[PDB]
């Protein structure tokens, strides 16, 4: 089973549907971009990112930053990044990991919380976009993620989203739609060793990151900021563990090392992880209490009895005889475990049976451009460790060394960061 | 995504 049905190509006719020209709330005036619903809640607009951020509008020009204002702009390039986002997805889905992911993505709408009035459930606006019907007229469509290219710095890859004058919704429970600024079409290199990859003056990126891996740590932010359960920016760990981070004074969020895992989520200590997890819980608790509140819909789209459903099966809230909300406190810690636990590019990278960085504490070698539409060059199930070649043992396919058509190296950063 | 972003 395939999580994209449709194998878009770039000038398909625009249908006012899944191909259609859209409009994102941000503030300011934007032309319609043409965009590709490749799933139910889950849209990709292949442009550059110069929407989302009023001080990012251009594409002009830090150690580990690439530019070229170029990148993106002609069909070939669009159409290709159509399908390679695509193949990442598929990749992703054919895992256990993947899949589970996915649907708590897919299921993961932003709250009604945009309501002032109690008794009044109402959608908050920027978790929509405006499509353009084929009468020429705008509707507005919930959904819960948009992949978009880069802005600016092409390798500056993140999950971003439109505040609420007065919710913090990537904190609060609440959620809101998720823009994945990414690409398909560079990766990075990493160091084998550890003490190599780890260490700033050392390395030219001999190993090549497979983007599907990429691809689910900004999932996974979006998975954490979909359920409002971010940990907010301003917790950061003092990296105690790397003389070079030491001497920069170079501190690292707690949720970046919770999305990684592994080892590294343990520099969380036990004391701030149940802190977390019981400023969420009160979150959750929050919502249900908001949910009983209300006593009307606002909108003609959608039940009130089907909302207060969709966020029964979001939260795993349990529902009374009086049709009233609470949350348990095992099914909320199972959920909230499952997010920041289980869903970790350390457990993606387990099931993808690639290499990768070990830590998220290390520094970048090398950005390399790559193609991974041809099936020649990388696999939905395989990546580029193509089975039954010299490609399939040991990462050879990542091996930028022996695999070296598949990479041209761009930038080194080995030695540009100040050490 | 990567730490260095934050220097
Ligand atoms: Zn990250």
């Amino acid at each position: 089973m395939q999580f994209v049905n449709k194998q878009f190509n770039y000038k398909d006719p625009v249908n006012g549907v899944d191909i259609a020209y859209i409009k994102i709330p941000n503030v300011g005036q934007m032309q319609p971009v043409k965009a590709f619903k490749i799933h139910n809640k889950i849209w990709v607009i292949p442009e550059r990112d110069t929407f989302t951020n009023p001080e990012e509008g251009d594409l002009n020009p830090v150690p580990v930053s690439y530019y070229d204002s170029t990148y993106l702009s002609t069909d070939n390039e669009k159409d290709n990044y159509l399908k390679g986002v695509t193949k990442l997805f598929e990749r992703i889905y054919s895992t256990d990991l993947g899949r589970m992911l996915l649907t708590s993505i897919v299921r993961g709408i932003p709250f009604w919380g945009g309501s002032t009035i109690d008794t009044e459930l109402k959608v908050i606006d920027t978790n929509c976009i405006n499509v353009i019907q084929p009468d020429g007229s705008y509707r507005s469509e919930e959904l819960n993620l948009v992949i978009i290219g880069p802005s600016a710095d092409i390798i500056q890859f993140e999950c971003k989203s439109f505040g609420h004058e007065v919710l913090n919704l990537t904190r609060n429970g609440y959620g809101s739609t998720q823009y994945i600024r990414f690409s398909p079409d560079f990766t990075f290199g990493f160091e084998e060793s550890l003490e190599v990859d780890t260490n700033p003056l050392l390395g030219a990126g001999k190993f090549a990151t497979d983007p599907a891996v990429t691809l689910a740590h900004e999932l996974i932010h979006a998975g954490h900021r979909l359920y409002g359960i971010a940990i907010n920016p301003n917790r950061v760990f003092k990296v105690n563990t790397n003389a070079y981070y030491e001497m920069s004074g170079l501190e690292v969020s707690f949720e970046e090392l919770r999305t990684f895992g592994g080892h590294d989520a343990k520099f969380i200590d036990s004391l701030q992880e149940n802190e977390f997890r019981l400023y969420y819980y009160n979150k959750f608790k929050d919502i249900a209490s908001t949910l009983n509140k209300a006593k009307s819909i606002v909108g003609t789209t959608a039940s009130l009895q089907y909302m207060k459903n969709v966020f029964k099966e979001k939260y795993l809230l349990s529902e009374d005889t009086s049709g009233k909300f609470s949350v348990d406190k095992l099914k909320f810690d199972k959920l909230y475990k499952m997010l920041t636990e289980i869903y970790t590019e350390d457990n993606f990278v387990k099931f993808f049976k690639v290499l990768n960085r070990k830590t998220y504490l290390n520094f970048d070698k090398a950005v390399f451009k790559i193609n991974i539409v041809p099936k020649v060059n990388y696999t939905i199930y395989d990546g580029f460790n193509l089975r039954n070649t010299n490609l399939a043992a040991n990462f050879n396919g990542q091996n930028t060394e022996i695999n070296n058509m598949n990479f041209t190296k761009l930038k080194n950063f080995t030695g540009l960061f100040e050490f | 995504c990567r730490a260095t972003k934050m220097l």
